């Protein structure tokens, strides 16, 4: 298989993604939720880890490690500490609104991922640490946790498999950096959303000191989909190393913005002509594209063309494949000025722990308010390179590197357009 | 804006703060869902309750929260004042999001906080003089494919215009509550034009299910 | 600590008086700036010996080795959790 994309209505994981159908119990158990999960618990941590580990799945929340050797970090034996699964709820990247959807409308789903993540690491329970913005999101999975209760399908002898689970739901307090796994662990321990240092990973210390995995909804709500089809199938789809589905947020400059699944290399000009309606302009329109949400760096209209929107083929056209959420810009937008405000929003959203990421963001947003009017001459290109590059790879979580590599992204592909701008101002104030 | 206390008349350890009853079952209710010996997990949640019951957080409801929890007031200090929910000064009733990061402000966020800014005849950061509305431009709120978008107090109204905010700060303004979605045709996240996936049915239980399960 | 490297010989510190005229620091002991630097401990014992001085030794003091876990600032049933970070 060599072409990739058009992915059917069969094939989709997230049924009822778009609301069209009863998001509750009775609507759910109608789509393949909440079907043979006693037999899937039944069959030990090993089973299905290894069909989690057959299934290529990575990392849905952006990172892209993989998830079932992630997961098989928890495999290990009981040292007097319980166990925890918890789910990264957060989602506060521009460009990325995925995961509410997964929450508002496929919460089923949520919760039998939940189940069958946390009998693959052993988990005691599960807190999905939710959005606080998400608020109606979040009664909406609780009413749907109640229903899990209720039907006896999560807590005491959960789907009559003898496990004990319940799942817990934390609202956060609106803060960006609280999705990062380490500062969510510190948002629920009742502190500051602080990121901890690496190692210790939360399979060893994490939430409450205790073993601990953080996932994506998407990456837990997509394991028993993978543990009932089988890892083969789900590793079918996309390239190698690129295994699956997912849910991209074609956002931005185009006719119809939109949250829809496709194959996981879906060409992604094939994608915005295919299910945004294209660019408003046609192609002949385009200026630059952020591929998978605001710490991605940008790519211009002559790499898009024949791009992937994978891991291997984003990060080959030196960005990211991060959060699959595609930000569409035209030729009517002043570029400059949106990766200023998008520097702006890195320094709103970054909680000030590090000396790096405390001051040098704060340092590029003046540097960039400086470039929007032009105010400032060709050397401080350069400079804020070697900003950006001293920002990247020296702070304790990759909001310094998210925050770095937009700035990397608009130097590398539009130098000419920050030197013109400069010159214009030195021409029209002097 | 500013992340220290000056004892004001209105806002000091006098200040009257206490929850009701059925509060006192909530916190329960949130403290139980957090082991033993980690009563401090629950912070959040409970000044949550507290801006919930009071609409914002003097510094009484931070002091009763510590002194429930048994944490130092301090670090209940460091969590209103790390979160931009904590209302550390009192907000009108109807507190306005507007979102204004980049997803939004391709899809043209300026021309809505203009019309909130000519309609209610305030800027960024007032109040009305009738206390029921304030106006903040905040971050991405995560509704980026129904850009532009707003957040009232709970609730997100998406794919906005200028007319669209208009008629409903008017209905607000009325004293009812309008439908917290898209103001567009859609109804969440779909293209707009129609429905380029999941046209068909599904396929109910047990489709694809591998041998040996 | 750069500065705890090298042994020092400095002496017993004589009167510090107000000059008259400008309230200056006057002294009458010649010896009272003279600070020397040793390697060794035995190096500044045998000058001090050589040179009819009477001193006294007081030992290096290495400051001792700790033990250190970040992990530790996040326990589970330890009184070593922080309240912060
Ligand atoms: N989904 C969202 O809303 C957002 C996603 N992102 C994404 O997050 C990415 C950064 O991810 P990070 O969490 O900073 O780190 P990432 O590089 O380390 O690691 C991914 C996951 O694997 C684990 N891991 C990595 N190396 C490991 C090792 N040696 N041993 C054990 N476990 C290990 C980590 O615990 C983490 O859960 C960005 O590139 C961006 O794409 C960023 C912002 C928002
Ligand atoms: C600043 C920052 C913010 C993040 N925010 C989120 C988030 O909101 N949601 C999410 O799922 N992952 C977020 N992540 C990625 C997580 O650290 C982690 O990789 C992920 O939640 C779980 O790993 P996974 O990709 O295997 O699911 C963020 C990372 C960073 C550095
Ligand atoms: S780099 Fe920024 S986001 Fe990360 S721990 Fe430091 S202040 Fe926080
Ligand atoms: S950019 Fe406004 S909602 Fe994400």
């Amino acid at each position: 298989k060599t072409s990739f994309g058009s992915l059917k209505d069969e094939d989709r994981i997230f049924t009822n993604l778009y609301g069209r159908h009863d998001w509750r119990l009775k609507g759910a158990q109608s789509r393949g939720d909440w079907y043979k999960t006693k037999e899937i618990l039944l069959k030990g941590p090993d089973w299905i880890l290894g069909e989690v580990k057959t299934s290529g799945l990575r990392g849905r929340g952006g990172a892209g490690f993989p998830t079932g050797l992630k997961w098989s970090f928890m495999n290990k034996p009981s040292d007097g500490r319980p166990k925890y699964l918890v789910v990264n709820a957060d989602e506060g990247e521009p460009g990325t609104c995925k995961d509410r959807e997964i929450i508002r409308h496929d919460p089923h789903k949520l919760v039998e991922g939940c189940l069958v993540g946390g009998r693959a690491m052993g988990a005691r329970a599960a807190y999905i640490y939710i959005r606080g913005e998400f608020y109606n999101e979040a009664s909406n999975l609780q009413v749907a946790i109640r229903e899990a209760y209720e039907a006896g399908l999560i807590g005491k002898n959960a789907c009559g498999s003898g496990y004990d689970f319940d799942v817990f739901v934390v609202r956060g307090a609106g803060a960006y950096i609280c999705g990062e796994e380490t500062a969510l662990i510190e948002s629920i321990e009742g502190k500051q959303g602080k990121p901890r240092l690496k190692p210790p990973f939360p399979a060893d210390v994490g939430v409450f000191g205790c073993p601990t995995t953080v996932a994506n909804v998407e990456t837990v709500a997509v394991s028993p989909t993978i543990c009932r089809r089988g890892g083969a199938w789900f590793a079918s789809f996309g390239r190698e190393r690129n295994s699956g589905t997912k849910l991209f947020n074609i956002s931005g400059h185009v006719n119809n913005p939109c949250t829809v699944e496709e194959e996981m290399s879906v060409p992604l000009k094939e994608l915005i002509e295919k299910h945004a309606g294209g660019v408003t302009g046609g192609w002949d329109n385009l200026l630059a594209v952020i591929p998978g949400g605001s710490s991605t760096p940008l790519i211009p209209k002559s790499v898009c063309e024949t791009v992937l929107m994978d891991f291997d083929a984003l990060i080959q056209a030196q960005t990211g494949l991060g959060t699959a959420a595609v930000i569409v810009m035209d030729r009517s937008t002043d570029i400059v000025k949106a990766i200023a405000r998008l520097i702006e929003f890195y320094k709103h959203e970054s909680c000030g722990q590090c000396t790096p990421c405390r001051e040098g963001v704060d340092w590029m947003n003046k540097v960039m308010a400086r470039f929007v009017r032009g105010d400032a001459r060709p050397a401080e290109i350069d400079s804020l390179w070697e900003i950006s590059k001293q920002i990247e790879g020296h702070t304790i979580c990759a909001l310094g590197d998210g925050a770095a590599w937009p700035v990397q992204g608009l130097i590398r592909h539009f130098r000419p357009e920050l030197e013109e701008r400069m010159q214009r101002f030195a021409q029209q104030h002097q | 804006a500013l992340f220290v206390h000056r004892d004001t008349p209105k806002n000091n350890p006098e200040t009257p703060f206490d929850f009701t009853p059925e509060n006192y079952k909530r916190i329960e209710a949130i403290v139980k869902n957090y082991p033993e010996g980690h009563k401090a997990a629950a912070v959040l949640p409970v000044l949550d309750l507290a801006q919930r019951q009071n609409g914002w957080l003097p510094i009484s409801a931070m002091n009763k929260v510590a002194e429930i929890l048994q944490v130092p007031p301090m670090r209940v200090y460091e969590v209103a004042t790390f979160y931009t929910m904590y209302n550390r000064k009192p907000v009108g009733k109807y507190h306005i999001q507007v979102c204004t990061t980049t997803p939004c402000m391709l899809r043209n966020s300026d021309s809505i906080l203009e019309a909130i800014q000519k309609k209610l005849g305030i800027k960024v950061g007032e109040t009305t003089p009738d206390k029921l509305f304030t106006l903040i431009e905040v971050e991405c709120l995560g509704a980026c494919v129904n850009a532009p978008m707003v957040q009232i107090n709970d609730n997100y109204y998406e794919d906005l215009t200028p007319k669209d905010i208009e008629e409903i700060i008017d209905e607000l303004k009325a004293g009812k509550i309008p439908k917290p979605g898209p103001r567009s045709g859609r109804f969440s996240c779909e293209p707009a034009g129609g429905l380029t996936s999941l046209t068909e049915p599904p396929k109910g239980p047990g489709f694809g299910v591998q041998a040996g399960l | 600590v750069n500065n705890t490297k090298k042994w020092k010989m400095e002496f017993d510190t004589r009167e510090r008086w107000e000059n008259p005229l400008m309230g200056w620091a006057s002294t009458a002991d010649p010896l009272s700036n003279l600070v020397l630097t040793f390697s060794t401990k035995e190096d500044a014992i045998a000058f001090a010996e050589k040179n009819g001085w009477s001193y006294d030794v007081e030992e290096r003091k290495v400051p001792k080795p700790k033990s250190k876990s970040y992990g530790a600032n996040f326990s589970w049933n330890k009184r070593t959790r922080v309240s912060t970070k």
